[PDB]
């Protein structure tokens, strides 16, 4: 049977420039919306009637300040389509209502979707195991819980991150000041993962430089490898004695060493995902009841936990009336915690 | 053969299951002082006036602390950037009450880790090595140096470096952010690029070399037996990762030469982290993160606030509210 | 010897076309006063 | 196309300048180049300030690192650090401009038309690496030179119209040195102090008498060491310590140079003796104190005893004590306390600040320097918004104290990398290993296993 | 090689460079003129520096109802006077 | 929202008279104030002494009143106390001491308008704002 469908299979895994294959049916108008959908909004459209901001180079902000900005919070979780009832087909309305923040979170996703079949769709053509796509799930995971999962379990997408470098680091500066991120042990193994991630990226590629044969005659090392070549190209027994005595321990299994640079930063981002599930809900590592209790009674206890709880409180009442204007809050200034003198 | 020459062939022996070297010499006594009090510090000692302000600060776990809350606490504003060894206190209760301790693990931790990157230098030359995989540690070791030291000098007492523990650690981290707005500096955020960087190339290296593993087992077996340790052929199929990568984003793209792969998995988070300590230590003299406060105006001459006016709201709680008894006067100018 | 339209080729555009746009439009938004 | 390509020279073209290590002659003109691209960037940069500078604002207030450099040698400044002939300034920067078109001639021509090395056409400039006599010899060269520029400040400041002096008596003035320190007792007595807190090593150095003193033995000590390598070769400890290389020479002076500017970084930090305040700005420390000064002074005036004045700690609010006694300004300053300042000084006693000095003596010059130094403390943006990173726009600041020493210290980082990158190279090209490992003679495999 | 032609090919030869010397500064402009002629601000709803506030109000237009949402812009939009 | 020549009417003397400014004016009094002035007033507090704002409720109690153009004209010439009873020239910017206050020597009488006029038109812009302090940052 050599019908429709397998010319049109033909034609999609043609091997050119660009591979498409039939995950790029998916893949690519969505990855291209949610790309032109941010340039679009990060070049022209305001946060004024969302956010009481200005967001876009046409006012004025720089690439560090310019964002799409998150909807209104009075939209609750509303898909915000373009021809739905709060913008009614009206492409400017929809707009400034923030549609264009579910434009890019919707089609992100499902372009995110479309990569990630892309990854299983080459490599069975290919011929080799598909653990790069297995990798890819972890930031697929963070995404989902982070620009999905956590604004569902809040009261509106208003909560969510916006798209912009500014807009993100005052999540950043919520999470603290309301969640106590830092204190949560979800997060401290992502940060394990992504720092030891890091870690194993410099120093496996700073040994093999370093642990190189000479196979070649230039004081530039690079020429002197070949991809079909079949010896390692550094050596595995130097690198191993090396380590084993600079640090006690060493890799003996290449391997094993190749899976654990898989391991290590995938777990990692997977562990951070859970506990922004746990945001979702405000179901938060805030306190240690134990600390509270004796500093309650006793006012000489004086830990690092008390003096951060502190920092949250000032940043919960000096930013709130600006960054959640729709509920109204009225701080006299008599009533906002500071220290002496500041 | 005599004692003089046997002394510097044992300690500059390959064959020591741990290598010592010149290096090491300084590296072992400093270490193992600094590991020492760190332990005992940690466990017993008693709170410490880190603001000066006679309102000591409990750190240690006998002392109500737990492993996430406690810390050693840094030395007294008092004191500066005043050099303060056991021998300048009246007695051990006072070295105690004003954070002796702090100084001693961080001299000795910085001396022992500056040696701990001569030693992999030291013992890349007894082996035959190139040379270069203590640039690499250089990187960690100037940001433990950025915390510990260059910020102390700069805003000029030991109270504002890092303290020992992990609560302590976010601390220090709020407060750089009221003070300098590091979120809003490039070397910050090039550290980002670094280490979000190199966790992902990490997976993807990981990811590639697994998915390429020529098949040497059976399916019961873990496929790490089929590398054997010292073994002289590849254990992956290069060109096959490469065909596969070359073939998710375009072909060049993706790298065929394994040298040139692996000094770029070398240079990208290095070169980062580098950036993130340069952060730390120039933050150290006050040039801050770019401010965009009230940047945006209106016809009439209305404030239009953009995210940077929210992140500024955020870092005025942060500010007014940090170390909140030891303020007398309207600038916190250090 | 060479084809001129291909999928590379519309790939390079929907990229490049609205990028040389948008670099016009924020080149005079620099002369914009309040 | 001598060594112009990777495979004549081994060297691929983003490491192109090592092609040059053998050819002397060439690297003779990329070395004058350069040296013209220096000189150069200090005739132009001086000029463009002077264009951008308004006499009547501060220097610091105006963005300026190289006129606060020659009005602290005492050119076109008069009492108090006012600026009376601005001409010097234009001297300076016109004739290293035009000196840079010497250099950058005699560059051009060594590196592209004169001869590619330097061993045929005469002995007396060529040079082999691995000569350790003719090595020590240039060496020796480069230090009478060092030794006769540190005398040109010591003539500077004894004949030829003095220096600026921030602690001059009267608001500071331009004086001459007329008895520089030559005590070695007090010049190598600042070499032994500590680094640490009230000590602060050589960047402790608070008066001319000792600037100059010193300058007279570093000027001495340069020429004679340059005299005595002209005249010896390395002996034998000290050839078996080393390796004999270009490479390694360069590694050697990268060392050398990120050491001295992590020095440079806390110089301008800390000292307000040769980086004057008038000039550069308040310190860190300075203007922290000018804020306890100036609320001091404004309660005081208002009725407060600031001598008994309790604070919400139970430190007093304006006064307290250090840890040895000393009478102090409160607050989170008690970490400045070893700040000293001519603005400060005459209110300090046996004992520190004198409360009865504090009471009476106060003069409104001391006033408005205390004002002037809070509000330009050297905090502000990457931008230039002065001030600390809450602040709004406004005011165009950042002082010339934290452009120094972040660009310094920065730099000195990196040269401390380079020094690692090329020591740790010099060694093992020396050895036989750069390039890899051999494999039929690999060190690990003739080694007993560790276990 | 998968068989189109070489970019290097393509964007040294003088045919590529005379038409891209007419197209892509013609798009250059018309991304110019979008904004010159204010057309932006109307197609995507975006004040001028002169109509985020009334002459004299200092509270912000901000959206409270989900699905009277386009009449409450509407609204704010008149009140500018 | 525009500057309109209502905003930039401002009270030129206590008797009521008053004078309306153009556009460059004002923009000269910002950068005018910036120059010599927001190194301590920015805002419209006082870093040296922050009881004394430029609020122009603080300024029409001031002796004599500084709430309108020849008030703080007067001011930039011979600055006071707030209760009028000292003259502060010695610690406080103004032409009578512009030798011990340099930047004070290249402003004329035209400059001293533009930068009373910026302190009168800007809380009327800024509201609260202006002389608030970080808390309306
Ligand atoms: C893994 C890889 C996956 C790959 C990516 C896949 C991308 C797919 C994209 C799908 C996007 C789903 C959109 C969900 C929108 C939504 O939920 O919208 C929410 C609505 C409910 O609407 C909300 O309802 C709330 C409760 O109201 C109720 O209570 C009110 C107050 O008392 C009133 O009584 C009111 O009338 C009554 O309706 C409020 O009204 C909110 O403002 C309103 O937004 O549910 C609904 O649409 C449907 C709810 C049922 C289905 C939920 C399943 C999907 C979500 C799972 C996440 C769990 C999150 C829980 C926290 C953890
Ligand atoms: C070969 C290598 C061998 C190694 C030797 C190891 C031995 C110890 C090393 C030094 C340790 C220094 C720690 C303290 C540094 C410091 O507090 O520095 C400050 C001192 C200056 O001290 C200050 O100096 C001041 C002097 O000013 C005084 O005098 C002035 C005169 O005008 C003014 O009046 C002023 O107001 C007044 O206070 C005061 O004394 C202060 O209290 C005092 O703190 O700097 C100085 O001594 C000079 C600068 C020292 C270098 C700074 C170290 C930087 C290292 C970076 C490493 C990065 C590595 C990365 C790895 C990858
Ligand atoms: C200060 C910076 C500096 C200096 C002084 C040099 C100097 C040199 N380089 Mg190096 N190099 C540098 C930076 C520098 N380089 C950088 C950044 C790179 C990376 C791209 C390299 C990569 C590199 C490689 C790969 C090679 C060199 C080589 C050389 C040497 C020969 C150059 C030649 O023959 O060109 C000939 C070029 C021309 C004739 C074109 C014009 C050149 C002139 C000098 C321009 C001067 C303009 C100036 C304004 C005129 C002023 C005149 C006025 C004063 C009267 C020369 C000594 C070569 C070498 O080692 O030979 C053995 C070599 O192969 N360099
Ligand atoms: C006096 C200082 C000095 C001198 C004379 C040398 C000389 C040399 N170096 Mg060393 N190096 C130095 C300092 C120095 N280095 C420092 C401070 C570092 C740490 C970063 C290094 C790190 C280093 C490495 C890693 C390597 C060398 C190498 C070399 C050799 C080849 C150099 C070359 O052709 O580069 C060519 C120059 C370039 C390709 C240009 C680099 C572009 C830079 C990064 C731009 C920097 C940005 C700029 C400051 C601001 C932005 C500008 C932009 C806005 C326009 C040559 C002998 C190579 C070697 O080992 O040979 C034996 C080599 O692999 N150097
Ligand atoms: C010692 C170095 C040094 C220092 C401390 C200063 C300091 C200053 N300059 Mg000067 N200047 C310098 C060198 C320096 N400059 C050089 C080399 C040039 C020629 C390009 C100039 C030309 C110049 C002009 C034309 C002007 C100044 C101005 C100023 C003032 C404002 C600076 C500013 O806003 O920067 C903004 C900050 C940046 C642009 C940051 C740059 C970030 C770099 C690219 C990072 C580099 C890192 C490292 C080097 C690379 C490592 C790479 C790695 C792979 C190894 C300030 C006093 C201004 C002024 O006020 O005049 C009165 C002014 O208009 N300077
Ligand atoms: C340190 C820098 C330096 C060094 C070591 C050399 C070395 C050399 N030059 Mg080069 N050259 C230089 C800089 C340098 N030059 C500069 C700046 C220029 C432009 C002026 C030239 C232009 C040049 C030309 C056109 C020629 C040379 C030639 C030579 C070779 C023979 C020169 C001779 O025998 O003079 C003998 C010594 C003297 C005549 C004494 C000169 C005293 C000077 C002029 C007075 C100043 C002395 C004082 C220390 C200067 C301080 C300057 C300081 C403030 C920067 C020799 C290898 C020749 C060559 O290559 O032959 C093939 C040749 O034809 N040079
Ligand atoms: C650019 C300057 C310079 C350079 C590169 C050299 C280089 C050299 N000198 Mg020369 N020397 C110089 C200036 C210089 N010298 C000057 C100005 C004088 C006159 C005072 C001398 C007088 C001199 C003598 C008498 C001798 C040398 C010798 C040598 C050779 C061995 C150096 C050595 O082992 O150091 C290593 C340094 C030491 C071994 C010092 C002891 C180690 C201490 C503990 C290090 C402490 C470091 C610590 C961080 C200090 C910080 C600052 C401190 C002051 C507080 C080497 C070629 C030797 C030689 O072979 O002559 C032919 C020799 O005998 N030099
Ligand atoms: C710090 C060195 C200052 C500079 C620069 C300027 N001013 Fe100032 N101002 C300063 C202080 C400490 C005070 C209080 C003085 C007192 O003891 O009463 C003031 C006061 C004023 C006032 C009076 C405010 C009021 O009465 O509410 C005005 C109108 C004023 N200052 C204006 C002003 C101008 C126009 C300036 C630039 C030319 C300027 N000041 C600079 C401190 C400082
Ligand atoms: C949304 C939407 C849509 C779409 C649209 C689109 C698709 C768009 C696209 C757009 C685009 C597509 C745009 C673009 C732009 C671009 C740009 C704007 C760029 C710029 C660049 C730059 C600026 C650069 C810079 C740099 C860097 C980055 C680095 C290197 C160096 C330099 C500096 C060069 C539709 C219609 C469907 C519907 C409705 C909605
Ligand atoms: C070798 C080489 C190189 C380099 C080069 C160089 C580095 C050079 C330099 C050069 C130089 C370094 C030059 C200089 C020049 C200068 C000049 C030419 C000047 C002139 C001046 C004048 C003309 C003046 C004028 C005036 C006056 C007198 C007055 C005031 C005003 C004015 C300014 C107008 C390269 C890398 C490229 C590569 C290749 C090789
Ligand atoms: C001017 C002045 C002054 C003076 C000064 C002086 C007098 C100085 C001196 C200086 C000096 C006098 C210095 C020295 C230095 C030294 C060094 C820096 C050394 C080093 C060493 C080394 C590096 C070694 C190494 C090694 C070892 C250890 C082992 C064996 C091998 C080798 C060799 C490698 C004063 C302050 C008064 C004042 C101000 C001005
Ligand atoms: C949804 C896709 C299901 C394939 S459907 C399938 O397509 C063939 C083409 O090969 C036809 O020949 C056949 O009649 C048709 O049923
Ligand atoms: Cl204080």
């Amino acid at each position: 049977e050599r019908g429709w469908f397998d010319i049109l299979d033909d034609w999609l895994k043609r091997d050119r420039f660009v591979f498409v294959g039939w995950s790029g049916i998916l893949l690519f108008p969505c990855a291209y919306l949610a790309l032109g959908g941010w340039l679009t909004g990060t070049t022209f459209v305001t946060s004024w009637y969302t956010h009481g901001l200005a967001s876009s180079y046409l006012e004025g902000c720089n690439f560090l300040t310019v964002a799409v900005s998150t909807p209104a919070n009075s939209m609750g979780h509303s898909l915000l389509l373009l021809w739905g009832p709060e913008a009614q087909g009206d492409f400017t309305r929809w707009c400034q209502l923030g549609g264009l923040w579910t434009f890019i979170a919707l089609h992100g996703a499902f372009g995110l979707i479309g990569f990630m079949l892309r990854q299983f769709e080459i490599a069975r053509l290919v011929g080799v195991r598909p653990y790069n796509a297995i990798a890819f799930s972890a930031p697929i995971a963070v995404f989902v819980s982070v620009f999905l999962i956590y604004p569902l379990g809040q009261s509106s997408w208003f909560f969510a991150p916006s798209f912009g470098v500014a807009a993100i680091f005052r999540f950043l500066l919520f999470f603290q000041g309301f969640h106590n991120w830092t204190l949560n042990p979800f997060h401290m193994m992502g940060v394990a993962g992504v720092l030891g991630g890091a870690l194993l990226c410099a120093i496996h590629g700073a040994t093999v430089e370093n642990t190189l044969f000479q196979d070649g005659e230039g004081a530039s090392t690079f020429r002197a490898f070949n991809p079909t070549q079949a010896e390692e190209t550094y050596s595995m027994v130097t690198a191993n004695r090396f380590w084993s005595q600079i640090f006690g321990i060493a890799f003996s299994n290449k391997r094993w060493l190749h899976f654990f640079m898989l391991f290590v930063p995938v777990t990692g981002l997977w562990m951070s995902a859970i506990g922004v599930v746990g945001l979702a809900l405000n179901l938060r590592s805030y306190d240690f009841i134990s600390q509270e209790i004796r500093a309650a009674e006793d006012p000489e206890f004086e830990t690092f936990y008390t003096k951060n709880l502190l920092l949250n409180e000032g940043i919960r009442a000096w930013m709130a009336p600006q960054d959640q204007p729709h509920e109204n809050f009225v701080f006299p200034e008599e009533v906002l915690p500071r220290g002496n003198a500041l | 053969a005599n004692l003089w020459e046997r002394f510097c062939n044992w300690v500059t022996s390959t064959d020591n299951r741990l290598y010592v070297g010149w290096f090491g010499v300084i590296m072992i006594p400093t270490l193992l002082a600094a590991t020492i009090c760190f332990v005992i510090a940690f466990i017993a000692a008693p709170p410490v006036d880190i603001d000066g302000i006679r309102e000591p600060v409990s750190g240690s776990l006998l002392y109500g602390n737990n492993i996430i809350t406690g810390a050693v606490v840094p030395s007294s504003n008092a004191i500066g950037l005043h050099f303060y060894p056991i021998w300048e206190a009246a007695s051990l209760d006072e070295w105690l009450y004003n954070g002796g301790p702090y100084q001693l693990i961080i001299f000795h931790f910085l001396l022992g880790a500056s040696c701990y990157m001569g030693r992999q230098w030291e013992l890349s030359y007894r082996l035959g090595m190139r040379p270069w995989i203590c640039v690499a540690y250089s990187a960690p070791l100037a940001s433990a140096f950025a915390v510990f030291l260059i910020y102390p000098i700069g805003q000029g007492s030991f109270s504002d470096g890092m303290p020992l523990g992990i609560s302590g650690t976010f601390n220090f981290m709020i407060v750089f952010q009221a003070e300098h707005n590091i979120l809003m500096h490039p070397f910050h955020q090039l550290g980002v690029a670094g280490v979000f960087g190199g966790a992902l190339f990490c997976a993807m290296h990981g990811s590639l070399v697994t998915s390429s593993l020529i098949r040497e087992t059976t399916e019961t077996e873990s496929a790490n037996y089929g590398y054997k340790f010292g073994q002289e052929e590849e254990t992956y199929n290069i060109v096959a990762a490469h065909g596969y990568f070359g073939r998710l984003i375009f072909q060049y793209a993706s790298f065929n030469n394994s040298r040139s792969l692996h000094f770029f998995l070398a240079a990208w988070p290095v070169v980062g982290v580098w950036f993130a300590a340069l952060g730390i230590s120039t933050m150290a003299f006050n040039l801050n993160g770019f401010n965009f406060n009230h940047s945006v105006i209106d016809a009439k001459g209305n404030v239009i606030n953009t995210w940077a006016d929210i992140i500024n709201r955020a870092n005025l709680g942060m500010e007014v509210m940090h170390e909140r008894n030891a303020h007398n006067f309207p600038l916190d100018l250090a | 010897s060479y084809p001129i339209f291909t999928v590379r080729w519309v790939a390079v555009h929907t990229l490049a076309v609205p990028t040389i746009f948008f670099l016009g439009a924020i080149a005079a938004m620099q002369f914009i006063q309040r | 196309a001598t060594n112009r390509d990777q495979e004549s020279s081994g060297f691929a073209w983003w490491a192109g300048n090592a092609r040059l290590i053998n050819l002397s002659g060439k690297l003779l003109g990329a070395h004058v180049a350069h040296a013209g691209l220096i000189v150069f960037w200090a005739g132009a940069m001086t000029l463009f300030e002077l264009a951008h500078f308004i006499p009547e604002k501060p220097m610091y207030e105006q963005g300026l690192i190289l006129i606060p450099h020659i009005a602290t040698l005492g050119w076109g400044v008069g009492p108090g650090g006012e600026v009376v002939d601005t001409f010097p300034f234009f001297v300076v920067g016109v004739v290293h401009l035009i000196s840079s078109a010497v250099l950058g001639f005699g560059g051009v021509y060594h590196a592209i038309r004169g001869p590619e090395t330097l061993e045929e056409y005469s002995s007396f400039f060529g040079y082999d690496w691995k000569d350790k006599n003719k090595m020590t010899t240039i060496l020796g060269f480069h230090l009478i030179v060092l030794g006769i520029g540190a005398l040109l400040l010591v003539a500077k400041a004894m004949f030829f119209g003095g220096l600026y002096d921030t602690w001059a008596p009267g608001g500071g003035d331009v004086r001459v040195i007329t008895n520089p320190t030559l005590d070695p007792r007090v010049i190598f007595g600042y070499l032994l102090k500590s680094p640490f807190g009230g000590e602060g090593w050589i960047v402790s150095v608070n008066n001319l008498e000792d600037v100059v003193g010193g300058h007279i033995w570093i000027g001495l000590i340069c020429i004679a060491g340059g005299i005595w390598h002209i005249l010896t070769t390395p002996f034998g400890w000290a050839r078996r310590a080393f390796i004999w290389s270009g490479e390694a020479y360069l590694s050697y002076s990268l060392g050398a140079l990120s050491m001295m500017g992590f020095i440079a970084t806390c110089f301008v930090w800390f000292n307000n003796t040769v980086y004057p305040s008038e000039f550069y700005g308040p310190t860190g420390p300075e203007a922290s104190q000018a804020q306890a000064m100036t609320f001091l002074i404004r309660d005081q005036k208002l009725g407060a005893n600031v001598g008994s004045a309790q604070g919400p700690t139970g430190l007093g609010k304006y006064l307290m004590r250090s840890p040895t006694g000393e009478i102090i300004f409160g607050g989170e300053t008690m970490r400045f306390w070893d700040f000293r300042g001519p603005w400060l000084e005459p209110l300090r006693g046996p004992n520190g600040l004198d409360l009865n000095k504090i009471k009476n003596d106060i003069q409104p010059w001391q006033e408005r320097r205390a004002a002037e130094y809070m509000t330009h403390a050297p905090l502000g943006s990457l931008n230039s918004v002065g001030g600390v990173a809450t602040e709004i726009n406004s005011v165009n600041f950042v002082s010339p104290r934290s452009w120094l020493a972040t660009s310094h210290f920065v730099l000195a980082f990196f040269f401390l990398v380079g020094h690692l990158w090329h020591a740790g190279r010099a060694r093992a090209a020396a050895a036989g290993f750069e390039k890899g490992i051999d494999r039929e003679s690999e060190p690990v495999l003739s080694m007993p296993s560790l276990d | 090689t998968t068989g189109e032609r070489p970019f290097s090919d393509i964007i040294t030869s003088v045919r590529y460079w005379v038409i891209h010397s007419i197209t892509i500064p013609a798009l250059f402009i018309a991304g110019w003129l979008f904004v010159s002629t204010g057309l932006a601000y109307d197609v995507f709803g975006t004040p001028r520096p002169d109509s985020y506030y009334a002459q004299e109000q200092r509270s912000i237009p901000l959206v409270t109802d989900r699905f009277e949402a386009k009449q409450q812009v509407e609204t704010f939009l008149e009140q500018l006077k | 929202a525009e500057l309109t020549p209502e905003v930039l009417t401002v009270p030129l003397n206590s008797e009521g008279k008053t004078i309306t400014l153009t556009e460059k004016q004002y923009l000269e009094g910002k950068r005018l104030f910036q120059y010599a002035c927001a190194s301590c007033h920015v805002g419209g507090i006082t870093k040296t002494n922050p009881s004394l704002d430029l609020r122009t409720e603080t300024l029409a109690l001031a002796t004599p009143p500084r709430d309108n153009i020849e008030g703080l004209v007067d001011y930039m010439k011979n600055p006071t106390t707030y209760d009028g009873e000292q003259e502060i020239a010695e610690v406080h910017p103004s032409l009578r001491s512009a030798d011990i206050f340099p930047k004070m020597r290249n402003l004329t009488e035209k400059d001293l308008v533009a930068i009373a006029g910026h302190i009168l038109v800007e809380p009327k812009i800024l509201g609260d704002k202006w002389g608030g302090g970080k808390v309306y940052y």
